């Protein structure tokens, strides 16, 4: 991450002239005569190692190829974005393809259900949603996105979503099938992860934030329930409609309308760094036992979000406390997510002791309990519902308004 | 184990920014007396929304509020129906009654403070209360478009006026376009009367600092400076709404070269070097890649 | 059926009470009907008869007339005289806490309702504060007397509500006194705190905080009723100071209660410290905005062999 | 300001034990292994209704019990009917769905550890959520009419010979 030419400020040639100043800089700087807090000690190291390899080209050349590897990675990574962006897609789907079975859960927004292929036969998941609500609503734009996140995946967190297919008055988008189930109910049976537990959800929530931001698509939506749990030991996100990516600022408030940070609520701008403030409370119930907000009013709950105060029961860990400590005052100005690369003083916090991300990068190690699979149709650990069929007349209703899809 | 809850989705109304056309000042127009205003004022500085809000809004919605006259026994809004309104109780007291499992049972009234449906202005969701008449009253509030429009307008003028006056100085070339949103984001107001000083002599100057509206006469005092005698007003660099001053502060490190005046009503901004040191750290290193331009 | 109906009053677990107007007079009055149903599917009649056998040889000013009852093929219909005005629980609510002097008249009321019952040997049983009317001279009265009992004696009788109990109902102790005791030491705290006095989202605590006996000092309490919260929660009942079989020589001699002159207020003469605001007949103002449900009369004879008491 | 929740009376059966039915120490004991006592005391000691009772009700509590052999699927309990009888948590994996205004949701799982259905002791109740069995065991079907009978004409002996 340091790299060796921006520790002392030197181009390509590195001479005997910024050397001696940024040396005096660091001496002035980091002194173990005076200071002797923790985590100087280190900076200094990183400082001495990256002065005395400055003056050696035969060490500083692994750390050259590395950063231009990461660059040809990164450029080649915005490449495949801006085609994918510039290419379109469509008239790739069919109804009379799969059947439904039953419901897995309805939403204000759309319906999860199970569906089986006539062709060759196999379970799925497919989203359901009606235009009704949305002419009502008007909310194209973020149905819009959904069309380019279609064909932007090349991940593997990122879930690879199907051809979707655009009816009358109905909209339909198949997925990958989730045997397992979501973590929301786990949570709530559970109620008091351990440390291992604890740890991998840390890693992943920090991994899954760093492929985010490497695109510089913001996620906006944010809830429990878009957090799923597949049989292969693993966790998926879901309901990417809300992503986009604008140039400018932005005013469509949705999404976190409980976790909402004091800087939103008086109808003004934000950036990604308020989707670790709306899930840092989400860690809380990972903790203590209780739901954050011990209210039911939004009076109290907004009194309770601007009022900054946090409980600090005899369950909490020593690192936790003290990165809930730290990010307490309203005007969150010195987040820790708002910096250069964003991944430094978060992964050399004391919470990661210990991290391995190239472990997790090819998909390699196995989750500490896998959820039972119980064969195919496997829908014990999902929550059931009631069921539901589409009761709609076959009838055009304001075609050009969705032709893009 | 636990009662729980919902996950429902929430929704708020959209806008279109690249839309600048809009009203010349307001559309309804209905000035009240000086006493109903005051109290609306004093009414409102205890809601949450008007804590950071700046007495040219307040006079906006002030000038544009509605006021709405409801007689005994009268009935508009109801329950179930997309809330499309909001209203606030000047005078008077009014039940509000709210469902609860088929009953609509009460939550309370307000006398001279209140606001029935504030939260309906934060985000489009059904009406969650029911309104009942009592005795001749007026109601003053505004509709829910309009609220949001004027929001909206206000927003982004105050984010398009402030970066073009800066983008004139051709020092800025290591700022992104999008580190200009958090920079212009960053920046506050302060405002400083006659005789007000700004900051005490022999002070540390390691900052930066462009004055927003009010002429400003930076002077010091004559001594060390070959010059009169007698302290006056030394013609250091008259700061307007356009000019800038601090920028020279970082690789100089000159003596102490004088101390800013406020003349009357000055309006200035409040940056800060410690917001700018989070991402790209301290500007003495940012500012060495154009040594072209001071070498 | 001689009674027109005009429109449904209440609907509950209790059962349903909708107001009539008397043909034979024209006045506005509550009818109750008992329903069956859950009587039958809940096994309630004990209570019902129980209930019956206590107003044949029972009349006091803190009680609702019994004028026409209307026993039919199948269902049962009680009049009584109505009280326009509401609940306080309501205005309780939309407010928020009373004053002392609220509180020091409800405390007056109660000890004159238990000296009342105990004087004829009787039990209130179930107490909650959706049991109350305040006319417009001033005369409270209590309404859902069911959940009663003839004679004291000794028994094992399980009801009330959850809200509302004590490690003796738990597990039935006699619980004589202690059942109308020391849940009403925490009645005054929903009357004196700004929230609810239990607030849990799962019964287990709400019963650990009955057995745990700890009232949780509120951040904005009189220094006057906290030394008598601090002691009124207690598992016996004879180590109470304040607890003589008189009833009178305890609560007028205690530190902020002194001045109850329960002589005037016996006799229903002082008026009420907050009286309703009346419109016209039947007022609904104080009253929700419930609805009607769906009603329906008797087809033919079921259960009519149940109350043949009469 | 709150949703207000409804505050329905709670009562039941008045079992008044002194002129009530026809028998007399009808305790229908239930022996069973000695090890299965052992392992189920572990969890019997701990309730709030046995940490405060005579020795010789809990030992007539652990003697009597039934035993009932639950296979794989089976909707033996559903929310609806009225509820009379306490299960405990002897063994094997069993799903707690409640049916939350008429949708389902696991409430918690209970895989021989805890302890649930004490409530249905406490009054008159209906079912507190569906019991889904997700394979094969041996459950106890201790019935309501049984304990309140014995648990208190213990203690009204007590009292009138004591």
């Amino acid at each position: 991450g340091k790299d060796y030419y921006q520790t002392l400020g030197l181009a390509r040639g590195a001479s005997d002239e910024e050397i001696k100043r940024a040396y005096r800089r660091q001496a002035l700087r980091y002194h173990p005569d005076k200071n002797k807090e923790p985590g100087a000690e280190e900076k200094f190291k990183e400082i001495a190692e990256a002065y005395d390899v400055l003056s050696d080209p035969r060490k500083r050349e692994i750390f050259d190829r590395y950063g231009e590897e990461v660059k040809e990675f990164l450029a080649k990574a915005k490449e495949d974005f801006l085609k994918k962006w510039e290419s379109p897609a469509q008239n790739t789907a069919h109804l009379d393809q799969f059947e439904r079975i039953k419901t897995l859960g309805t939403g204000s927004f759309g319906r999860v259900m199970l569906v089986k292929h006539k062709e060759t036969g196999n379970h799925y998941a497919m989203k359901i949603l009606d235009k009704q609500k949305v002419v009502k609503l008007k909310q194209i734009e973020h149905t819009l996105n959904e069309k380019r996140i279609l064909q932007a995946v090349n991940f593997p967190f990122l879930v690879k979503l199907e051809f979707s297919f655009k009816d009358n008055s109905n909209l339909y988008m198949v997925m990958e099938y989730v045997p397992g189930g979501e973590m929301f109910s786990h949570l709530r049976r559970i109620g008091r992860f351990s440390e291992p537990h604890a740890r991998f959800y840390a890693a992943q929530i920090v991994l899954t934030f760093e492929y985010l931001h490497s695109l510089d698509l913001i996620y906006r939506d944010l809830k429990p329930e878009n957090l799923l749990i597949d049989q292969q030991g693993y966790i998926q996100v879901t309901d990417f409609g809300f992503a986009k990516r604008v140039k400018g600022r932005t005013w469509t408030l949705c999404g976190t309308p409980e976790y909402l940070a004091p800087e939103i609520i008086l109808s003004k701008g934000y950036n990604k760094g308020v989707d670790w403030w709306a899930l840092g409370v989400l860690i809380y119930e990972m903790a203590a036992g209780y739901p954050p907000f011990f209210a039911d009013q939004p009076i109290q709950i907004y009194e309770k979000i601007v009022s900054g105060k946090v409980r600090f029961p005899s369950h909490f860990s020593s690192d936790l406390k003290d990165l809930l400590r730290n990010l307490l005052q309203v005007d969150l100005t010195k987040r820790f997510g708002n910096l250069k690369n964003g991944v430094n003083d978060i992964k050399n916090h004391k919470w990661f002791a210990t991290t391995d991300w190239i472990a997790i990068y090819q998909r390699k190690v196995e989750a500490p309990f896998i959820p039972k699979f119980k064969g195919p149709g496997d829908t014990s650990n999902f929550d059931d519902y009631e069921e539901e069929e589409i009761r709609v007349s076959i009838n055009e209703k304001c075609g050009k308004e969705f032709s893009e899809f | 184990i636990n009662r729980f809850t919902r996950r429902a989705s929430v929704c708020a109304e959209a806008y279109n920014p690249d839309e600048e056309e809009d009203d010349a000042e307001s559309r309804i127009i209905h000035p009240k007396t000086d006493d109903q205003r005051n109290r609306l004022q004093e009414a409102c500085k205890d809601i949450l929304l008007f804590k950071n809000l700046d007495p040219e809004q307040m006079s906006q919605v002030l000038d544009a509020m509605f006021e709405k006259l409801v007689k005994e026994g009268e009935h508009v809004i109801d329950q179930g129906d997309d809330g499309d309104n909001f209203y606030v109780i000047d005078r008077g007291t009014f039940d509000i009654y709210v469902k609860c499992d088929g009953v609509g049972r009460c939550v309370g009234n307000y006398d001279n403070r209140g606001s029935f449906g504030e939260l309906a202005l934060m985000y489009n969701t059904p009406r969650a209360a029911t309104i009942t008449a009592t005795s001749p009253g007026a109601l003053w509030g505004l509709d829910r478009v309009t609220f949001r429009r004027i929001i909206v307008k206000n927003n982004a003028k105050k984010r398009k006026m402030y970066e073009s006056f800066i983008e004139s100085l051709p020092f800025l070339k290591s700022l992104e376009v999008s580190e200009r949103l958090k920079v212009v984001d960053v920046i506050g107001t302060k405002v400083y009367n006659d005789g007000e000083q700004i900051i005490a002599q022999g002070d540390s100057a390691d900052s930066f600092f462009i004055v927003e509206s009010g002429e400003v006469r930076i002077t010091m005092k004559r001594k060390g400076k070959s010059d009169i005698e007698e302290n006056g007003a030394v013609e250091i660099a008259r700061c307007l709404r356009g000019q800038y001053f601090g920028e020279l502060a970082l690789v100089t490190n000159k003596p102490r070269a004088a101390s800013a005046h406020a003349i009357g009503t000055v309006k200035c901004l409040a940056m800060d070097v410690q917001a700018f040191e989070r991402l790209l750290g301290p500007c003495m290193e940012i500012m060495k890649r154009n040594i072209a331009t001071y070498e």
